[PDB]
């Protein structure tokens, strides 16, 4: 399931911000 | 009449962002309690207010790593944008200083704690929960984008619910009063719209399209566009596809398709009759705007109150020095903070 792809990622944390 | 209580809402914000406060506090008035949240992009203490016994977030830079990161410019940004704004769901900065060694911003504090944290939490929000929300969100960026500001970085991280259920907007880092276009790539990989991907100049269009992605993500548990690493994100986003849960009501699919819309003549928020599209879309049907901006509308979820300084609804940082140097940094550098 998408759900249990989303949890298995390492991206489910606080995301940081971007930059140049 | 929106248009003249926002006529209004101009001349005070121009009146403030002509003639900004500045040093309104001292560091040695605060105790300092607890880390809420850190970063490169620096830290937020809970920190209690000895003249009042009022508790606040207090923000500090280390104005050598602000300087490192080349966030001079976006730094003095939000703090003149944030002394000067004022709106219900927007956190209020009450003091300002600066010393040796850092920059400090004291916020109101939402002991509620982060959107993020609930999300994760409880997994996803129903669509009149996310709903409730995002017309919060609505409001505010027409707010903002009436005044010339770009916010910039919308997601749950930033989006502090308080103790009557409604949202504070916080962090306006990447905050920017820019009539016209504007090119800096900045942003959460997830809520890039895909113009800041490919290098354009881009507008508060930008905004509406990470409005999208918050309303997916409140309302499916995860972003419509996710990875592991940020490169693979970014394919996905501009690739110009998205998949919408089985249980995604048809009006918020169609809501959602207009505000992830790659094309910027056909995006919500975008055309020629503005936030006005999105605020009469069948999906916002059943919101009374005046009442949620009233605060008179019952907020689906109310944080657990523990007291004005309990920090239960954050998690654990570990604590780290406020070191103040004996020698001036970047004097220059922050002349105007
Ligand atoms: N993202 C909002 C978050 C926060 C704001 C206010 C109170 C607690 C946490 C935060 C902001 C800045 C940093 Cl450096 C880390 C964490």
């Amino acid at each position: 399931t998408t759900y249990a792809d989303f949890i298995a990622s390492g991206r489910t944390g606080r995301r940081n911000a971007i930059h140049d | 009449s929106v248009k003249e209580f926002l006529a209004k809402a101009k001349e005070d914000f121009l009146k403030k962002w002509e003639n900004p406060a500045q040093n309104t506090a001292h560091l040695d008035q605060f105790e300092r309690i607890k880390t809420l949240g850190t970063g490169s992009f620096g830290r937020v203490m809970l920190v209690k207010h000895m003249e009042t016994g009022n508790h606040y977030a207090m923000k500090i830079l280390d104005k050598q790593k602000v300087v490192k990161l080349k966030q001079i410019e976006h730094t003095l940004n939000e703090k003149r944008i944030l002394q000067a704004v004022n709106f219900p769901f927007l956190t209020k900065l009450e003091f300002s200083f600066k010393d040796n060694s850092n920059l400090y911003m004291v916020m109101e504090y939402a002991p509620g704690g982060e959107m993020f944290s609930h999300l994760r939490r409880i997994g996803r929000f129903s669509e009149p929960h996310a709903r409730f929300y995002a017309a919060q969100i609505v409001l505010t960026f027409e707010y903002l984008h009436s005044l010339d500001l770009i916010y910039r970085d919308l997601k749950p991280e930033n989006l502090m619910i308080d103790q009557q259920g409604y949202i504070k907007v916080t962090d306006f880092g990447f905050a920017k009063r820019v009539k016209g276009r504007t090119w800096t790539l900045c942003g959460t990989p997830e809520y890039l719209a895909p113009e800041i991907i490919l290098s354009k100049g881009y507008n508060k269009a930008v905004d509406w399209w990470a409005l999208g992605v918050l309303i997916y993500e409140m309302a499916a548990g995860y972003p419509p566009f996710f990875a592991d690493q940020p490169i693979q994100i970014y394919e996905k986003i501009v690739s110009g596809k998205v998949r919408f849960p089985s249980h995604f009501s048809s009006d918020l699919k169609d809501l959602l398709r207009n505000l992830l819309q790659v094309d910027l003549t056909k995006r919500f928020g975008n055309l020629k009759n503005g936030v006005n599209d999105i605020k009469n879309h069948k999906w916002f049907a059943t919101t009374d705007w005046i009442a949620i901006y009233q605060r008179k509308v019952e907020a689906p979820f109310i944080p657990k109150f523990k007291g004005p300084g309990d920090t239960s609804n954050f998690d654990d940082y570990e604590e780290e020095e406020i070191r103040v140097s004996i020698n001036e940094k970047c004097g220059k550098e922050f002349s105007e903070f």
